[PDB]
RNA sequence: GUUUAUUAAAAACACAGCACUGUGCAAACACGAAAGUGGACGUAUACGGUGUGACGCCUGCCCGGUGCCGGAAGGUUAAUUGAUGGGGUUAGCGCAAGCGAAGCUCUUGAUCGAAGCCCCGGUAAACGGCGGCCGUAACUAUAACGGUCCUAAGGUAGCGAAAUUCCUUGUCGGGUAAGUUCCGACCUGCACGAAUGGCGUAAUGAUGGCCAGGCUGUCUCCACCCGAGACUCAGUGAAAUUGAACUCGCUGUGAAGAUGCAGUGUACCCGCGGCAAGACGGAAAGACCCCGUGAACCUUUACUAUAGCUUGACACUGAACAUUGAGCCUUGAUGUGUAGGAUAGGUGGGAGGCUUUGAAGUGUGGACGCCAGUCUGCAUGGAGCCGACCUUGAAAUACCACCCUUUAAUGUUUGAUGUUCUAACGUUGACCCGUAAUCCGGGUUGCGGACAGUGUCUGGUGGGUAGUUUGACUGGGGCGGUCUCCUCCUAAAGAGUAACGGAGGAGCACGAAGGUUGGCUAAUCCUGGUCGGACAUCAGGAGGUUAGUGCAAUGGCAUAAGCCAGCUUGACUGCGAGCGUGACGGCGCGAGCAGGUGCGAAAGCAGGUCAUAGUGAUCCGGUGGUUCUGAAUGGAAGGGCCAUCGCUCAACGGAUAAAAGGUACUCCGGGGAUAACAGGCUGAUACCGCCCAAGAGUUCAUAUCGACGGCGGUGUUUGGCACCUCGAUGUCGGCUCAUCACAUCCUGGGGCUGAAGUAGGUCCCAAGGGUAUGGCUGUUCGCCAUUUAAAGUGGUACGCGAGCUGGGUUUAGAACGUCGUGAGACAGUUCGGUCCCUAUCUGCCGUGGGCGCUGGAGAACUGAGGGGGGCUGCUCCUAGUACGAGA
RNA sequence: CACAGGUGGUCAGGUAGAGAAUACCAAGGCGCUUGAGAGAACUCGGGUGAAGGAACUAGGCAAAAUGGUGCCGUAACUUC
RNA sequence: UUUUGUAUAAUGGGUCAGCGACUUAUAUUCUGUAGCAAGGUUAACCGAAUAGGGGAGCCGAAGGGAAACCGAGUCUUAACUGGGCGUUAAGUUGCAGGGUAUAGACCCGAAACCCGGUGAUCUAGCCAUGGGCAGGUUGAAGGUUGGGUAACACUAACUGGAGGACCGAACCGACUAAUGUUGAAAAAUUAGCGGAUGACUUGUGGCUGGGGGUGAAAGGCCAAUCAAACCGGGAGAUAGCUGGUUCUCCCCGAAAGCUAUUUAGGUAGCGCCUCGUGAAUUCAUCUCCGGGGGUAGAGCACUGUUUCGGCAAGGGGGUCACUUACCAACCCGAUGCAAACUGCGAAUACCGGAGAAUGUUAUCACGGGAGACACACGGCGGGUGCUAACGUCCGUCGUGAAGAGGGAAACAACCCAGACCGCCAGCUAAGGUCCCAAAGUCAUGGUUAAGUGGGAAACGAUGUGGGAAGGCCCAGACAGCCAGGAUGUUGGCUUAGAAGCAGCCAUCAUUUAAAGAAAGCGUAAUAGCUCACUGGUCGAGUCGGCCUGCGCGGAAGAUGUAACGGGGCUAAACCAUGCACCGAAGCUGCGGCAGCGACGCUUAUGCGUUGUUGGGUAGGGGAGCGUUCUGUAAGCCUG
């Protein structure tokens, strides 16, 4: 039976949200499906994060017909 | 575990009981007790088996017994299954109920055969007692062979020791009435 | 007999007696780095060691394990010896690239090598061990009997509820009015049992248990008397203790048990004699318990050393002959797979050597030999057996090469054993002188003799000794369990978030299951369909990702991340804008840049795998590369820089390369941070009461009861918690003395009764008083005997040790069972085992002094108020009446 | 400590006595370096105790009790 | 003192006086300060000596790289679009202070470890050499004699005098009980008690020495001490523990957390406090703007759980694959439940952009000093537990901690509120206003009659208020009184009897105003008998459900009323409204002190007005007091 233990915690999440800054580079969200999509300048990593691919303002949307949520970033 | 060694020990045990209860009914006190000749062994005209696949096993008083049968032609062939079987019992054939009377506690009775009773009684306790003495033989045994706490042997020792002594107050009191059977 | 001087005198130790074992005398053994000494001025009828414990009847089976006593064939091995190869250097050959002579040197470690161990054998009055299960007898029950498994092997004699028995106060018997003890049985021996002896035994015993007469103030139940204190007078004159005191009760409150807080009640001031309920009174930094990377001693197959014991090598250490364990070996042999003109070398040369420079095979003088066979010293033999033969995975002892198996002798050569010798060395034989000396030296002589012994080196042994280690978390500790890593929930819609919280998974896999290009699309149901079922595959429809993801979970995923194929190595090297997450060490994501690949027509995609586990710092060292370093210089060695290797260091930030335990013989530093007593919180549990009413009650739910369920009260059981106390709040029972509650045991007053009477039942009211002696056990308790009107239930630190007791219970002694290799251990049992304190305060029982009460004094009172007392049987008349069939 | 403790050897009177026990005495030596009174509880040490006689208690703890000589006389058991 | 917390019945102190604990040396870093400055400074030594010499040397002006080397660059790499570390920052030597390293390093304190000595005048054992044992018993072997024998065996006296033998003083011992327990005594006294010819007892001297001895063995004894003697040493062993830590005033002011730990009552980094240096509107509140949410709640499509119905494979049973009373999945409709369900989905919270006010920079960075990593209660959200605990484990806030004052009787942790100092002045908060006890026996409208208030539930009751509706009723209701209450008919009835009748079955069928083949008393069965129902009588109300306030029973504990703090209250309780007042260290009013700013007078800034701040434990920072001693000092005070 014994339970007791757990992982640590791998704090996840949104690490920056709408319109905000943001140069290049920078990671925007943590997480473990693409429960987020990429959008414009946001490439996807083998993490499943989603970084930027230019400086500029994050902005979350939700295109297509699956209705899922994509992070673009508006041009700045 | 434990587990499956508590409730072996209990079936044993309360099982251990109804022996006793069984065995201190084939013995004949002053009382009608129809469950007397409800364990003996009768032939007729094929095979065993008692004379529950016969007969009614009644009453007419505390010192009688009526014996309420179907078929009048066997009156004779149980009568002497009856009549020699270890008992001291001579049926009247006054016809229709085969009159068994019960002859009264002579005193050289109510004492010598008492002393059968709670002589039986002690043994059932014995056997009980040892059921005890396995039943934790395993536990100890199971645990020197580190699959149990000191604590968890400690409290599966006794509770079968509440096992034992439950089960003798069944013995004790099943015993303690048929003794009024005389006294 | 002895012993814990100073809580244990015993059953403990000793004992005579028994046995095992070691010792040939320079004894074993002990004290001594040694010399020497004891043993003993003794000599196996002796001496040492270990266990047993007069005597009697006796002392069984087990050698597998651990020991000890024997072994040798090998296997494994120390110092040592230093074969053999590798490397450094550099005379010289070199266009240079390299090469590399001797020597010196760093390696490697052939060969030799004793005991030990491996192994084989013995030994239990060595340590020690002496089983399970399944069935079986005309009824039951049991099982003389059978089966099976497991062992070294499975408890014989005797004994058994015991110094051993848990359940246990077992059952039966005796003894008693009554017997948890005792005695006699039984055997269901939790867990007796044969010299860590078994079972008996007259005598002994300040030894353990039980009984009986006598005796008694031990006790019903105390009385009186004589003395020493106590009390008063005079003289002398202490003590512990002490923050400060103007030092009451009660109920609450409060760091949770109040002289000191709140409320209230009572109380003129001060002594003397008395009592011990309280000041969590005095005394001693609690012994129990826990904590400290505390201490000691102690044990051991903990670790590491070590004296001792033991093996060999070298030294002291010489002269002679012989034997043989042997690595190997020229003269040369050693030899039937299945089908043989046969006891067939791995497989080959290959076309006369021996004859003429002495040879068949028919005897077998030597003989191997599995008594199945044969080479053929010397010749007998007196000019050719015969071979690629037609069989054979392959053709000839037809000639000859080193020889996988086996076997045999030079030279000598690895090294082991023996004898002889005398001159080293020993002599704890005799004699001689120093010397009127059992020491010492010298001398003579006999014995021994290169041995013994000693030193350096070396293998083993080594609790004899010594130093240490033996983790933590924990609803005290221990026991269990856990210790890193990943997923969900608890987690309160960013992140994070704890418990010995609810659930699971990881310590890998894959060269494709990675890369890219191209392609593809599940589960389930319904219907039809050979074997064919709920489900194998096929068909179609519904379905729409419920499937699938190498794997836990969660997130994902159709542009699939799921499934197939072709081509492939981006499971690339250097870097890295900028972020994520960590105290840190670190960990994670990443576009883009350089170079160089793969896939695609191309756009582009690829720095491993849908993602999140799959892991181990640093040191130390190995390997490969690299002139970076190079202790005068040249080189080297070693070091550095890159790549990489070695760890269930899992107690997973890893204290060491290297480690278990006992302490009741104990110790110290600490803690009410932390258990046990008592208090406090709680009230699940307990106990007491109530709501519903199927049902019992012949009929009738509630006279008396009450199923399935339900609601409370108390603080009162079992518990939970860890607030108080660890610079100390003495624990059960007894005694004495108590005091309160009422849920009333008796007595009193009532209702209902399934109340005729008598006597019961149940309920209400009532706390005035009263409410047993004994047997048994330490017991409270309880059962038992016998009374009584009744033998009430609780609270009071489970009332009451500065009041007594000390039987229980926890110190040190001892022993049995059981556990352990042992030290020791038991919430098992047995025998023994120091109980201090002169009363300041409060309180209390008594008894005086002072003052007040209004001028003072003598009496007698009134009685506000306080206390004491408050129990109950039998007989009788009423009356043998009411009632009753009677009793 | 002018401490009811410990300390080896010598001597051995009278009466009773088995005696070096014990009581009284001799020889010799002492009354123990606070007294005086009182005549309560309670403690200490002691005397006697009606009836009962272990009912006490863990337990006959303590006390009470037996106690000399001579002669008769004495069971199981026994290693005699 | 220690604690979450102490009047605490937890530590410590009988009182006084005197002494008694963060130092010294050397390095090292920061700060303050002084000199000199791309320089600074010397050490030993010399010295004619605090001078002056002495520049050996140290620090610094250059770094990067492992290094070779290169150099305001270097390293990385073939090279970097680049990246890492440097160049843009003055240093150094004294003096004072804050830390740290080594030292005993604030002070006191273990149990112990090692070295060397002194101890067998106590005691254990042994070795020489001398003592001691009154008195009384028993009567071994041996001898003699006699009996006995065929001879022996055998037996009897007498003699003899054995024994870890018997009783018992001295002597040796120590089993029991009392006493004593600040003793007469640091182990005894008194009454009993074991041994007392022996493995006895004792005098003198001797020998054995500390991991050693000795031990008829208890870990016993070795000088009142022994699981390792005493004395001196190493030695101020070590003490992550306990205790303690001494003058005054000012400013700030924590923590009981995370992470790691042979770690848990310790320590380290981080967080929090203090001080310094520096830096942007840094930071916070609110506003609008840009965000992601999957919690509360709800829902049941999904996952699962669940009840009714309809539908149905199959499962369970009767056949010789069929019917089926029965448990039945899926689908359909109706209905619930979920921390690890979600087709929904808030309030908050958080992030970011902007902006104004306010805020003594509240912010970040760096540096000097820390402290702390035992928490506690309360509110809210939860796991645990029993939605038990003054329980336990997290989150979040508040308070205590480290905060006084008023309230809650008393009551760290609740309510109110943050105490710089003086006031015989004022307003308030919470809580109060009959007396204790400051303020209403205040005003108005209700309720309760239980001392409810001022303790308790299921459940029980014509208590007593308020509200909306009902049924019945002068064609006479509700109660009460008068009457009738009959007949199918015993009802058939397994009926021994029931005919209402424990039972039996139905309950339909006559009659009149009305009467059940039956409500109970009830009989052996009849049944005597009241009911229901109806006629009369009387004469105006009566019946019982719904919503609702307050009250009643249910309600028993232990020292003493003791369950409003008390008296006492019938309002002095309760509900509603109003207005007064009392109440604190809060706010205000005077007067004063201080830190920080601002304006005006004015400089080393005094200052007037003014703004603001001034609880405090660990702890940081600042400024003083006084003591002894040196100079000033052959000065000054002083018979
Ligand atoms: N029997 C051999 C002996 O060798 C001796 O010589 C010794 C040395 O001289 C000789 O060393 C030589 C060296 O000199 C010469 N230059 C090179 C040779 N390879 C070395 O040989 C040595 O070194 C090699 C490793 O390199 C090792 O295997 C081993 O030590 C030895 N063989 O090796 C011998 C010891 O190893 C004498 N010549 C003599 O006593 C006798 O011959
Ligand atoms: N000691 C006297 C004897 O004890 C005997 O006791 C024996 C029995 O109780 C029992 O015997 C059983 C046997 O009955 C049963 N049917 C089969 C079982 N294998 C036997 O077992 C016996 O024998 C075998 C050897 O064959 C052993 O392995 C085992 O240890 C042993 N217990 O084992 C005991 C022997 O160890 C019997 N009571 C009887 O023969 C006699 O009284
Ligand atoms: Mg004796
Ligand atoms: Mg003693
Ligand atoms: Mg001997
Ligand atoms: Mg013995
Ligand atoms: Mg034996
Ligand atoms: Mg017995
Ligand atoms: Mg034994
Ligand atoms: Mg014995
Ligand atoms: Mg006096
Ligand atoms: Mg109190
Ligand atoms: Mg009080
Ligand atoms: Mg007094
Ligand atoms: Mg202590
Ligand atoms: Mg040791
Ligand atoms: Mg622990
Ligand atoms: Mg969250
Ligand atoms: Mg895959
Ligand atoms: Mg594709
Ligand atoms: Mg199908
Ligand atoms: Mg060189
Ligand atoms: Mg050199
Ligand atoms: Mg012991
Ligand atoms: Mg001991
Ligand atoms: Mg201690
Ligand atoms: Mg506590
Ligand atoms: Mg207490
Ligand atoms: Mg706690
Ligand atoms: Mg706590
Ligand atoms: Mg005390
Ligand atoms: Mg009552
Ligand atoms: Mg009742
Ligand atoms: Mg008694
Ligand atoms: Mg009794
Ligand atoms: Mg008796
Ligand atoms: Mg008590
Ligand atoms: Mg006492
Ligand atoms: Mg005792
Ligand atoms: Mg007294
Ligand atoms: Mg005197
Ligand atoms: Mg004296
Ligand atoms: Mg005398
Ligand atoms: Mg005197
Ligand atoms: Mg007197
Ligand atoms: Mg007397
Ligand atoms: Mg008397
Ligand atoms: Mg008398
Ligand atoms: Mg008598
Ligand atoms: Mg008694
Ligand atoms: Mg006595
Ligand atoms: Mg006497
Ligand atoms: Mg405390
Ligand atoms: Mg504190
Ligand atoms: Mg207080
Ligand atoms: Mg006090
Ligand atoms: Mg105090
Ligand atoms: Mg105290
Ligand atoms: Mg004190
Ligand atoms: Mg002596
Ligand atoms: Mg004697
Ligand atoms: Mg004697
Ligand atoms: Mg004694
Ligand atoms: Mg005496
Ligand atoms: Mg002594
Ligand atoms: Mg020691
Ligand atoms: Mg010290
Ligand atoms: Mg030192
Ligand atoms: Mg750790
Ligand atoms: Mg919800
Ligand atoms: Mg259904
Ligand atoms: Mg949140
Ligand atoms: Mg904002
Ligand atoms: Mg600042
Ligand atoms: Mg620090
Ligand atoms: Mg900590
Ligand atoms: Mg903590
Ligand atoms: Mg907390
Ligand atoms: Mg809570
Ligand atoms: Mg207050
Ligand atoms: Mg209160
Ligand atoms: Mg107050
Ligand atoms: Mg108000
Ligand atoms: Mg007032
Ligand atoms: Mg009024
Ligand atoms: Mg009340
Ligand atoms: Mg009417
Ligand atoms: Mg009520
Ligand atoms: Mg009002
Ligand atoms: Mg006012
Ligand atoms: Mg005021
Ligand atoms: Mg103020
Ligand atoms: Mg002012
Ligand atoms: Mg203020
Ligand atoms: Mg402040
Ligand atoms: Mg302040």
């Amino acid at each position: 039976t014994r339970n007791g233990r757990d992982s640590e915690a791998k704090r996840l999440g949104v690490k920056r949200f709408g319109g905000e800054s943001v140069l290049a580079g920078s990671i925007i969200v943590r997480q473990r499906g693409t429960k987020f999509h990429a959008g414009a300048n946001v490439g996807c990593g083998r993490d499943h994060t989603l970084f930027a691919k230019a400086d500029g303002k994050v902005k979350f949307e939700v295109k297509g017909p699956k209705n899922r949520k994509f992070i673009s970033i508006e041009a700045e | 575990m434990i587990s499956d060694i508590r409730k072996d020990a209990e079936v044993r045990m309360d099982k251990c009981v109804e022996a006793f209860k069984t065995q201190i009914s084939k013995i004949r006190t002053g009382r009608a007790s129809p469950s007397l000749l409800d364990g003996i062994v009768v032939e007729y005209y094929g095979t065993p088996t008692p004379l529950r696949q016969l007969a009614s096993v009644t009453v007419e008083d505390s010192r009688t017994l009526k014996i309420n049968v179907f078929d009048r032609s066997m009156s004779p062939a149980v009568e002497k299954a009856i009549m020699a079987s270890d008992l001291g019992l001579n049926p009247n054939s006054a016809g229709s109920d085969i009159r068994v009377p019960l002859p009264p506690l002579t005193e050289e009775r109510r004492k010598d055969l008492t002393k059968i009773v709670r002589g039986e009684a002690e043994q059932a306790r014995v056997a009980v007692r040892n059921v005890r003495r396995d039943a934790n033989d395993k536990v100890k045994a199971l645990l020197k062979d580190k699959e149990i706490s000191e604590d968890d042997d400690r409290r599966s020792q006794d509770d079968v020791q509440k096992l034992t002594d439950a089960a003798i107050k069944k013995i004790e009191a099943a015993l303690a009435d048929k003794e009024a059977e005389l006294m």
